[PDB]
């Protein structure tokens, strides 16, 4: 699901 | 298919602003993230922005101070990036690209922005032919010789793209300020200058193409 | 603000042989959900990169099974198994587990027997001197390896200043190479002298290759 992982938290 | 094209990129002078723009098509816009990346000359590629589907969060590169703004518009499929108070650093090759679960699966072809206060100039086109009483073999070489311009780039085809075998076309170096480049073609000695040849030299920046015919 | 930092700088593969590159990074790329968001990239001259493989190992829709990428938390290793002379050009790692970040490229440069320039040499162009510049101008075509020096010399003196030498990329075609030297001087110091020269250096050659004319004979 997310496509920017690193916006993740 | 699927396509990225950038808008035209070029000069802008330090403190100033631009905005390039990207169109997508082939694929359902807002099913997809999307970025910009930038190549900067004798660096490698950097992260500039990214974009959720409807545009309600982005990511940027933390050196980018906010000076950045990406965007979208999903009635057009258009992707926006609003640059402002332009600094030498931000000089680079940048590229659109569509982004899936965390990689960047399409790129764009990139657009140079190049942050100066120089003057847009176009290119002289000198062409190259063999002479000096020198003697003729079975082949020829000939060349453009692309000097004085700025920014980058330039395009050049032969014969309107319809010579492309046995062309090379040399990377630009800059000089005093000003980009220089060149291109050689060799034909059969037998059909130049018969059958004509010239070379033809786009420059965006200063809205200029040159179609110099090839004398000997 | 994670490195990725990969290795060679530049490989060169014999045709149908395999090519190995590292890419290492500073942080291991397993994130907190367990994916590891490892990729490569293909950058071919004159092109934009195109994905080679993402998440590790997976191929990009496209992409032949002799392209291999492997590796774990921070080690990661791209394989191409029989090397084509088309799979050429710049190919980069990049991560995106954490804010993300591209390693500096490795060049894969396909091997070949040596060969000798054609070397080739113009004199300004009226065009030029009427406006009151002198370029002169040396090709060398069609060359392996990619090492080779100009030297220009003006009434038989080297002269240094004011020359750029720029070479293509690797040409997928012939995997040569061929690059640019460009003499600029003043008409003034064109017109005082005679003899233009451009030398070549290159492991083909045992003596250098020259190519000159002279001014009052063009």
């Amino acid at each position: 699901e997310p496509q920017a992982p690193w916006m993740e938290q | 298919e699927v396509k990225l094209v950038e808008s035209e990129g070029g000069l802008v002078q330090p403190g100033s602003s631009m905005k390039l723009s990207c169109t997508a098509s082939g694929f359902t816009f807002s099913d997809y993230y999307m970025a910009w990346v930038r190549q900067v000359p004798e660096k490698g590629l950097e992260w500039v922005a990214n974009i959720n589907y409807d545009g309600s969060s982005t990511y940027y590169l933390d050196s980018l101070k906010g000076r950045f703004i990406i965007s979208r518009d999903i009635a057009k499929n258009i992707l926006y990036l609003q640059m402002s108070s332009l600094r030498c650093e931000d000089t680079a090759t940048y590229y659109c690209a569509r982004l899936t679960n965390g990689y960047l699966d399409v790129w764009g072809a990139g657009t140079t922005v190049t942050v100066s206060s120089a003057k847009t100039t176009p290119p002289s086109v000198y062409p190259l032919a063999p002479g000096c009483g020198d003697t003729t073999g079975s082949s020829v070489t000939l060349g453009c010789l692309v000097k004085g311009y700025f920014p980058e780039s330039v395009t050049v085809t032969w014969n309107s793209g319809s010579l492309s075998s046995s062309v090379h076309t040399f990377p630009a170096l800059l000089e005093s300020g000003l980009y220089t480049m060149s291109s050689s073609v060799t034909v059969p000695s037998s059909t130049w200058p018969s059958q004509t040849v010239t070379c033809s030299v786009a420059h965006p920046a200063s809205s200029t193409t040159v179609d110099k015919k090839l004398e000997p | 603000d994670v490195v990725m930092t990969q290795t060679p700088l530049s490989l060169p593969v014999s045709l149908g042989d395999q090519a190995s590159i590292s890419c290492r990074s500073s942080q291991s790329l397993v994130h907190s959900n367990g994916n590891t968001y490892l990729h490569w990239y293909l950058q071919k001259p004159g092109q934009s990169p195109n994905l080679l493989i993402y998440k590790v190992s997976n191929r990009f829709s496209g992409v032949p099974d002799r392209f291999s990428g492997s590796g774990s938390g921070t080690d990661f290793t791209l394989k191409i198994s029989r090397v084509e002379a088309e799979d050429l050009g710049v190919y980069f790692c990049s991560q995106s587990t954490h804010v993300p970040t591209f390693g500096g490229g490795t060049k894969l440069e396909i091997k070949r027997a040596d060969a000798a320039p054609t070397v080739s040499i113009f004199p300004p162009s009226s065009e030029q001197l009427t406006s009151g510049g002198a370029s002169v101008v040396c090709f060398l075509n069609n060359f392996y390896p990619k090492d080779i020096n100009v030297k220009w010399k003006i009434d038989g003196s080297e002269r240094q200043n004011g020359v750029l030498n720029s070479w293509t990329d690797q040409d997928s075609k012939d995997s040569t190479y061929s690059m640019s030297s460009t003499l600029t001087l003043t008409k003034d110091e064109y017109e005082r002298h005679n003899s233009y020269t451009c030398e070549a250096t290159h492991k083909t050659s045992t003596s250098p290759i020259v190519k000159s004319f002279n001014r009052n004979e063009c």
